[PDB]
């Protein structure tokens, strides 16, 4: 079919891997998931086409800072990825990733995603955070930073229950399959 | 034509996004970092695979749909000739630039191509092309730009004078040179 690139970033422990598991297999990994899902493309058939969807999982350590970026090259949507239940990787998308992935990715629409949504509603999780002065990410929160950083569209979802999972990548292709005319920038003097 | 105007190309019209560039990291020392997660070799074999500086610019080639033939400058060697060679480009046409390198050594981390542009001593323009990250390898690569247009001319249909480099976030001159272009009307 047509191949459209997927590139995953963000914090770690947020999710990524468990995404791209729980989306390619219809399946949550519990207890063994590595650091780095292996590449893989989906044939996917959204719209009425078929699609190679090429999804690319990183390494979000600040330790491979140099190394990631390989990867941004030919790429067509980004996902800036972050936990509901981890306000400190939520600021991190301004701080570290939306700066990174547009910087590498001039004009390349990027999508938001707030992982773990099954986590916003149970008891211990707002009580280990509710302890530490901070509560779980809202939906108009997310909405806020997306039109901040001018994401195309912003999405919860969560693999363990595989909620939204579906609609990410369905966006995240539709983003890249017909988008909204650019402005025809540079276009000099 | 008469250009006393022309010393103030508007507002920068930038948009930079406060990036802070990656500690310098050699490939050794990347695949030296974490060798007992499986996961994170094949993640690096997926990335990197198995005198001359660490990168080198081959070549820009002008992409223009309209007229035959290719549009190249051989940027190997004697540059000099480039500030008498005159360049010529039809008025407002579609075009986009072919940046072919190749990698060395090291990593290239966020390699870009700076084109100033000039019409006597006045820099009308500062246009950045985020060209990318790249690893070492035999196989050239080849980078396309944007889709773009030419500027119009009832005005800006003068000769000007072109000054370019290719860098990059650890602030390299891989190269540098400066030629002269102009905007006809056939
Ligand atoms: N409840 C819950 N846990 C999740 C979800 N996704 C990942 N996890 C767990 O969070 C931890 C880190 O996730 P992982 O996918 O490795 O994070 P990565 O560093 O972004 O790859 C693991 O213990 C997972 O089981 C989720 O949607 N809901
Ligand atoms: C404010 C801008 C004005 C008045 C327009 C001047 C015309 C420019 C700057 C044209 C740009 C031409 C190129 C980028 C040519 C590319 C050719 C090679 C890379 C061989
Ligand atoms: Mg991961």
């Amino acid at each position: 079919p047509q191949a459209i690139k997927c590139v995953v970033v963000g914090d770690g422990a947020v999710g990524k891997t468990c995404l791209l598991i729980s989306y390619t297999t219809n399946a949550f990994p519990g207890e063994y998931i590595p650091t780095v899902f292996d590449n893989y493309s989906a044939n996917v058939m959204v719209d009425g086409k078929p699609v190679n969807l090429g999804l690319w999982d990183t390494a979000g350590q600040e330790d491979y800072d140099r190394l990631r970026p390989l990867s941004y090259p030919q790429t067509d949507v980004s996902l800036i990825c972050f936990s509901l239940v981890s306000p400190a990787s939520f600021e991190n998308v301004r701080a570290k990733w939306y700066p990174e992935v547009r910087h590498h990715c001039p004009n390349t629409p990027i999508i938001l995603v707030g992982t773990k949504l099954d986590l916003r509603d149970d008891k211990d999780t707002i009580e280990k955070l509710k302890e530490k002065k901070l509560t779980p990410i809202t939906y108009p929160q997310g909405l806020a930073m997306a039109k901040e950083i001018g994401a195309v569209k912003y999405l919860e979802c969560s693999a363990l229950t595989q909620r939204g999972l579906k609609t990410v990548f369905d966006e995240a292709i539709r983003a890249v399959l017909c988008p909204p005319p650019v402005k025809k920038r540079k276009r000099k003097c | 034509e008469q250009l006393a105007q022309i010393a103030a190309e508007n507002e920068e019209d930038e948009h930079s996004v406060n990036y802070k560039p990656p500690a310098q990291k050699s490939i050794q020392e990347i695949q030296e970092l974490d060798k007992d997660d499986e996961s994170l070799r094949k993640y690096k074999e997926a990335l990197l695979g198995r005198n001359v500086p660490n990168v080198v610019v081959t070549g820009l080639t002008l992409v223009c749909s309209s007229a035959p033939g290719p549009l190249e400058l051989d940027l190997t060697g004697d540059l000099e000739s480039f500030k008498k060679q005159s360049f010529v480009l039809k008025e407002g046409v579609e075009y986009r630039i072919k940046i072919s390198f190749r990698v060395n050594r090291e990593i290239v981390s966020g390699m870009k191509y700076i084109q100033h542009t000039y019409r006597k001593g006045v820099k009308i323009d500062k246009t950045d092309y985020m060209v990318g990250s790249y690893g070492p390898r035999a196989e050239e690569y080849e980078f396309l730009t944007p889709v773009e247009e030419a500027p119009k001319g009832m005005l800006a249909r003068g000769s000007y004078s072109i000054k370019s480099r290719f860098t990059d976030d650890d602030k390299t001159d891989h190269l540098s040179w400066e030629w002269n272009l102009t905007i006809k009307k056939d």
